[PDB]
């Protein structure tokens, strides 16, 4: 029933920004995080990107600190990510989670994981 | 002998006792429905010398009354089962007529149905 | 009361059913007052015999000698003797010429047209619908956690405006009793409060049990207190694989001292001595001076009791605020051209609903005409003007000749149309019991509705029994 | 930041035997934080455990999880052939991380 | 009783509403949920009174 999409692959110069769409639909969109990570060739996935949805407070990683801003629609249910500070090999697959580690409108630490993803971005 | 056959104009009861005369008076009540159909039931448990089981006495529901009519030689229906799952489970009704008596009683009866039937059951002999 | 009629009629020479009439005569009851749902007879099965073999079934006859039937509710009209038996009796459920003779207190009537009743056509279902429904509550946030705190500090939860969906409360993980202080387990979503205070905590099993009003103990007179009157519930669960060290958790702490009791709902987290005996320390913390909080030691190896048990509570209240956090039922489907009962937010009517060409403003919900009444609803999570239309009623008359001259009657259905519903007559729908007319042969339709049991013919005859807008119905020779 | 030292290098063996994955904790993992992605050859990562060996999407009988307090770690038990996916494990204690990786081949 | 005075009970579930003056002794099976127990008076399964 869950129906998570994403637009498709995308070919993008340095010192531009690369925009990522998420579409979500079929669970309610005010109760579950936003998650978004990083994938690539030869190594594992990251924790690049984490938003809620009642409010707009962000738990970006230490390591993109201050580098990864995301709008989220309600309407539409939809993660947009206007990545800035493009970089040469920057090439790689973004995935869009509805998460299940922290709440959408407390935060604490859930019980559980990334169990629905999207169907990933090319940049 | 199941079978359905027509109603006609039969059993009409004094709704209430207290006198009236040569007026019209009508009441919502319970009646036997005119022109409806009229059900004959048979068990069928005799033949020769022996047993035959008949399977018989098939239960129905019990609800809006019950009318039952009947032109018997002289005491082939006697009794009558109201209640649920007939059993040490529900409370009973056992209702019961005899020569001049009643077994009106409710009861836990566990069973009651023995028929014991007479290995001569037919009444032409004995 | 179980009253038995009775009446010997040996007058009869042997045949099933003679056609008169008679009177029957009450003899005995008694109460028992039990349900029942069975019928049977009992036999002389001892002696049987005259019992022939057949497969008689579906409106037949076979040699039974017995008659069972079924009785029912009806109006029934009766003819006392100047003696005082019963001479006559007619029902007021099987044909029109009966409905007439009961509309006028006669046996007998007369030329004319008549009225009995009316066949307003009744509903089919009932369908709800509610707003989009939603922004519903994460309650799922509070027992999925891993930072359950401890007794003698607990977390105060807040529940604000969302929707209460308490369908993964009962029916899902109902790991241990639901312990309802005040509340239905199975009518949970239905009624709803204003808010909810939730606290996670830990406490021994043998003192789970000490969590309720008027109960006190080591928990319940220094560590958390409760009303008396508290309504809501609290889940119990365990959770050994949650907090189990190799020596154990000793982080969580419970209050045993304290110089006077605890005010409902009060938190006295504080670390400092307790003034035991006349040793008023200052920081000696030696002798008759101990910490009033002690190590609940923790052991995964342990049975029951001091295993880890979590107890979330929902402090529910009815106070005069509006609305906050309340679970409606999920809206049902939707029908158009079908007399069905709608409920939209509180607009329970009857009739049929069917698409409307107006064009609400935004900040409309209702539509009247000039007489107090509802017109026009919009659909609460469908944004389209949804038409009223109201049921099919109407009055029935009847058109008889004499009654001693004739017994054939035609059934005036005025201010409908045959093609409409009644055409259609059926049990269970409609209030009149003759559902026996075929409604396709002699049908008419006339301006003031559609007669049946009449054929129309274009002679030109003066006018004996007037209908209406020019049609005059007659009794006549072919 | 803490991560998770994993040393499945390459699990060379048929399938239908018994296979070890490793997880083993740097200093110190709650035993309510725990989670197990699966990654199959060009396909969307999906959770498989929320927890030790809670099931979350199916889980017949081959992926289990073992262990308790700091040490944990994953069995498969009559592993069938089609899948040969990747199996990374992730910790909740201390913000989101992954595991090191892991390749199944074919094992001709 | 300082105890309990457990001589007397009352029921707490049933299926349907009540009628007038009619006795309804009877230990039977809660079955709260949509697990068909046979006497198990366990899990999804209490008792009414
Ligand atoms: C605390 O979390 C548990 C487990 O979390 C479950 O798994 C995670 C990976 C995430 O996907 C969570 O969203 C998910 O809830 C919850 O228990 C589980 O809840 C789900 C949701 O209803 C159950 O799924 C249903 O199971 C029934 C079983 O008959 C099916 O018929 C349904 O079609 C549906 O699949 C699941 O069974 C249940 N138990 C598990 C996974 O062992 C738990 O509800 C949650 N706490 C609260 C208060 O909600
Ligand atoms: C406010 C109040 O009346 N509290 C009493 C108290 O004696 C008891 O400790 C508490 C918890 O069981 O509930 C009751
Ligand atoms: C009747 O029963 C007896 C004993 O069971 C048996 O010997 C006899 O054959 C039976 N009658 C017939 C007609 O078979
Ligand atoms: C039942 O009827 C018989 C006669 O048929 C009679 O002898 C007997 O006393 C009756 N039983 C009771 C309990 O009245
Ligand atoms: C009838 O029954 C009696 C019982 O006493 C028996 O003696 C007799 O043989 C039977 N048959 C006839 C024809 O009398
Ligand atoms: C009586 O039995 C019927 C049989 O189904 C049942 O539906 C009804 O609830 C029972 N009523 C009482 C009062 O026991
Ligand atoms: C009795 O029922 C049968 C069908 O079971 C029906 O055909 C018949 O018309 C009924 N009798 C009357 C008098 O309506
Ligand atoms: C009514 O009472 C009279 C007075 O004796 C009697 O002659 C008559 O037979 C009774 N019955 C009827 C039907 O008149
Ligand atoms: C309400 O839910 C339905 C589900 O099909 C959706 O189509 C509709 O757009 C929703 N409307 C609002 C106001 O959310
Ligand atoms: C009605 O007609 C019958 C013949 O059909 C006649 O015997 C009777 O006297 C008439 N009564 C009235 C009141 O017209
Ligand atoms: C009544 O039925 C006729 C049958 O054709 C139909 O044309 C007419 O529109 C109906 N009346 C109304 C008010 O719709
Ligand atoms: C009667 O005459 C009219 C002439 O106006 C004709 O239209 C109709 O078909 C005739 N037959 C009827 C009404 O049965």
């Amino acid at each position: 029933q869950v129906q998570l999409v994403q637009s498709g692959a995308e070919v993008k110069k340095p010192g531009a920004s690369v925009k990522v769409s998420c579409k979500a639909s079929g669970y309610p969109f005010t109760s579950y995080g936003i998650s978004w990570v990083r994938q690539a060739p030869g190594q594992g996935l990251e924790w690049m990107g984490w938003i809620s949805t009642y409010n707009g407070n962000t738990n970006y990683a230490q390591k993109f600190q201050g580098r990864v801003t995301m709008t989220t629609d309600t309407s539409t249910t939809t993660g947009y990510m206007e990545l800035r500070r493009l970089r040469s090999d920057d090439t790689a697959v973004y995935y869009c989670a509805r998460d299940y580690t922290r709440g959408a409108w407390f935060g604490e630490s859930l019980i559980g994981g990334f169990d629905n993803w999207g169907q990933g971005t090319l940049v | 002998t199941q079978s359905y056959t027509n109603s006609f104009t039969r059993g009409v009861y004094y709704p209430d006792k207290v006198f009236r005369s040569s007026v019209l008076h009508s009441t919502q009540d319970l009646f036997l429905p005119f022109f409806s159909n009229v059900t004959w039931f048979h068990a069928i448990h005799v033949s020769g010398t022996n047993g035959t089981k008949r399977f018989d006495n098939p239960v129905l529901p019990f609800n809006d009354g019950v009318y039952f009519a009947s032109t018997e030689k002289s005491n082939i229906i006697r009794g009558w089962i109201f209640g649920t799952t007939l059993d040490s489970k529900t409370q009973s009704l056992l209702i019961v007529n005899n020569a001049t008596n009643v077994v009106i009683k409710v009861c836990e009866f566990q069973f009651c149905n023995d028929p014991f039937l007479d290995v001569y059951y037919h009444e032409n002999n004995k | 009361y179980f009253k038995i009629y009775s009446k010997h009629t040996p007058v009869n020479l042997g045949r099933d059913l003679p056609q008169g009439f008679s009177a029957l005569e009450p003899l005995v009851d008694l109460p028992i007052g039990i349900n029942i749902t069975r019928f049977q007879t009992l036999l002389a099965l001892h002696r049987s015999y005259l019992t022939p073999g057949d497969s008689s079934s579906s409106w037949t006859a076979g040699a039974a000698a017995y008659y069972v039937g079924y009785l029912q509710p009806r109006t029934f009209l009766l003819k006392y003797n100047e003696n005082g038996t019963i001479t006559d009796a007619v029902d007021c459920a099987l044909d029109p010429l009966s409905e007439t003779k009961c509309t006028l207190k006669s046996f007998t009537v007369e030329k004319g047209i008549y009225q009995t009743s009316n066949f307003r056509v009744q509903p089919t279902e009932s369908i709800v619908r509610f707003p989009n429904i939603t922004n519903l509550c994460p309650f799922h946030e509070v027992f999925n956690a891993t930072r359950f705190a401890s007794v003698y500090a607990w977390n105060r939860k807040r529940i604000s405006n969302c929707v209460a969906d308490y369908s993964v409360l009962y029916n899902f993980a109902p790991f241990f009793a639901f312990k309802c202080y005040g509340v239905s387990p199975t009518k949970l979503n239905d009624l709803c409060f204003t808010n909810v205070y939730a606290d996670s905590f830990v406490i021994r099993g043998n003192e789970v049990s000490q969590i309720a009003p008027g109960q006190t103990g080591n928990i319940a007179d220094y560590n958390y207190k409760l009303p008396d009157d508290f309504t809501g519930c609290v889940i119990a669960w365990n959770s050994n694989k949650l907090d189990s060290k190799v020596s154990g958790n000793y982080n969580y702490l419970y209050r045993l001292f304290r110089k006077s009791k605890l005010k409902p709902f009060e938190r006295d987290i504080s670390t400092e001595i307790y003034q035991a005996g006349n040793k008023p320390c200052n920081g000696v913390a030696g002798f008759n001076c101990y910490f009033p909080l002690q190590s609940y030691g923790f052991r995964p190896t342990y049975g029951v009791g001091h295993q880890p048990y979590r107890v979330v509570v929902l402090s529910f209240e009815l106070l005069h605020a509006p609305a906050t956090v309340c679970g409606p039922k999920k809206s049902t489907n939707l029908v158009k051209n079908k007399c069905v009962n709608f409920n939209f937010n509180g607009l329970t009517g009857t009739g049929v609903l069917t698409e409307s060409n107006k064009k609400f403003l935004p900040f409309q919900q209702f539509g009247r005409d000039i007489a107090d009444t509802t017109d026009a609803v919009r659909d609460p999570q469908t944004l389209e003007i949804l038409d009223i239309t109201p049921c099919s009623f109407g009055g029935v008359s009847v058109i008889t000749p004499g009654t001693n001259t004739s017994n054939q009657v035609a059934v005036l259905y005025q201010g409908v149309n045959c093609t409409e519903v009644p055409v259609a007559i059926h049990a269970d729908q409609l209030t009149p019991t003759w559902r026996v007319y075929s409604t396709g042969s002699n049908v008419f339709q006339t301006r003031a509705g559609c007669l049946i049991g009449a054929e129309y013919v274009n002679n030109s005859y003066e006018c004996d029994i007037p209908i209406g807008a020019g049609i005059c119905a007659s009794y006549q020779t072919q | 930041e803490i991560v998770l030292t994993q040393s499945p290098g390459t699990l060379s063996l048929s399938p239908g035997e018994r296979a070890t994955l490793s997880c083993r904790a740097s200093q110190t993992v709650s035993s309510t934080s725990l989670a197990w992605y699966q990654q199959k050859p060009g396909q969307a990562p999906r959770l498989l455990i929320y927890g030790a060996s809670s099931r979350a999407t199916g889980i017949p009988d081959r992926f289990s999880g073992s262990g308790s307090g700091t040490d944990f770690t994953l069995t498969i038990s009559r592993l069938e052939p089609e899948d040969f996916a990747v199996y990374y494990c992730q910790q909740h204690d201390t913000s989101l991380t992954f595991g090191g990786g892991t390749k199944v081949e074919i094992k001709r």
